[PDB]
């Protein structure tokens, strides 16, 4: 079975330029390759079949290149509705094999954090635990890190993120981290903290609350 | 013209079984052959297998025969895909896709057209209720000139709960965040900015509504 890689999962492109993405085999596929573009989220299309034909009303700004184990997909000036994954194909053997995906993302001005932490709340307390949330809003880029920090030294193993895909709208990622505590294990320990590492900062943002100041 | 329709999304329970549709339109349906292909969540692609409608019969990935089984109906135009023994590491969506004209064994196959794709839901699970909580700003942090604020959504069994912020009105500076299923329970949660000094005067309060347990919660911050 042919191992199809994509070495790359994600790919930063502002809009006009150049990009390439790369295909690998794990073994000589007699140019029998294909490119399938799948929009976010939605349906699949074939761009480019045998290396580098090019499926019909797929626009010029595609091109496909390759030999024997390694290939390659050109878009030329990066326009916006290229911002999708792209999958490579053999057709050589059998079964007809994929690589795990490649997605563009768009490049855009560095944009800081807003993040903010709440405390846990009076019903869910009555409901027998108690979950702290950070939510950090609208960064970019998406390298982003995150601690819980309790009473100086820190605490996973109860936390639980959630990331959302670039926003559509402003080119952003915002991302909810939730610890989830017991309400004794939430009795003990008056600080709380959220903490947040990016680009756009050589300090740490830090967000805390006192459980004993509530 | 070449179009495919397939069937509509289904929850279903482990070791059951289920049979979707790909009505073609648009080509003559036994001259192409069709393919299923899976995608799970966070991995590429993966063939399932083929199978050509013009006589000559098909072929299939081995490692999902058994578990599959593709069939035709020549006559309404629709392929058809039977799993069996659904387990969850079968939810996936689910496309046909057609393979140009000519063959298969080598090329001549490659997918020039895709259908929107079925999702497949595997769960034992019943339908749960959704337990809203009112994130509210914390005690010592120092008065911004912009508040967010949120409600977290817990609980939920299945999948689909919508939150409102004003009921519809703050439509900006609102994040919906992916909901994230731990122990058969889905959760999710969801933020909204208002300048400071619009809150806590003018009132925030979110909506929940999850439509299968036939709830319709609202929290005020």
């Amino acid at each position: 079975d042919i191992q199809m890689t994509q070495t790359t999962s994600s790919l930063s492109a502002s809009l006009g330029d150049r990009v390439t993405i790369s295909c690998r085999a794990s073994q000589d596929i007699s140019n029998y390759l294909n490119w399938y573009q799948q929009k976010p989220d939605g349906t699949v299309k074939l761009l480019i079949y045998y290396t580098s034909r090019l499926h019909s009303g797929v626009p010029s700004r595609f091109s496909g290149s390759g030999s024997g184990t390694d290939y390659s997909l050109t878009i030329s000036n990066l326009e916006h509705e290229d911002i999708a994954t792209y999958f490579c194909q053999q057709g050589s053997t059998l079964p007809r094999t994929f690589g795990g995906g490649t997605k563009l993302e768009i490049k855009r001005a560095d944009a800081a954090p807003t993040v903010s932490i709440f405390p846990p709340s009076s019903e869910q307390l009555t409901s027998g635990g108690a979950s702290v949330v950070c939510f950090l809003n609208n960064f970019y880029p998406k390298d982003i890190n995150v601690k819980w920090k309790i009473d100086g030294s820190e605490r996973q193993n109860g936390v639980l993120n959630s990331w959302t895909d670039q926003d559509s709208k402003d080119s952003t990622y915002s991302m909810s981290s939730t610890l989830t505590l017991t309400k004794d294990e939430y009795e003990r320990h008056n600080s709380y903290t959220c903490e947040a590492t990016h680009k756009t900062s050589t300090s740490p943002i830090v967000k805390s609350f006192n459980r004993n100041e509530c | 013209q070449v179009q495919l329709q397939q069937s509509g999304a289904e929850l279903v329970r482990a070791g059951s079984s289920v049979k979707m549709s790909c009505k073609a339109s648009g080509y003559t349906f036994t001259s192409y052959g069709v393919n299923w292909v899976k995608q799970r969540p966070g991995q590429g692609l993966e063939w399932i297998g083929y199978i050509n409608p013009g006589k000559g019969y098909l072929s299939y990935n081995e490692k999902f025969k058994g578990k599959t089984t593709l069939t035709v109906d020549r006559s309404s135009s629709t392929a058809y895909m039977q799993l069996r023994s659904l387990t969850s590491e079968d939810a996936a969506v689910y496309f046909c896709a057609r393979s140009f004209y000519g063959g298969s064994d080598l090329a001549v196959y490659y997918f020039d057209s895709w259908g929107q794709g079925t999702t497949l839901t595997v769960s034992s699970a019943k339908t749960t209720p959704p337990s809203v909580y009112p994130l509210a700003p914390g005690c010592g942090d120092t008065t911004g000139s912009s508040v967010t604020l949120g409600c977290l959504v817990k609980g939920y069994f299945p999948e689909s709960v919508t939150v409102t912020w004003n009921s519809g009105s703050l439509s900006s500076s609102v994040h919906t965040f992916p909901a994230l299923l731990q122990s058969a329970l889905y959760t999710m949660s969801s933020s909204v900015t208002v300048p400071s000094s619009t809150w806590p005067s003018q009132t925030v309060t979110c909506s929940v509504a999850h439509p299968a347990s036939s709830t319709t919660v609202d929290k005020k911050l």
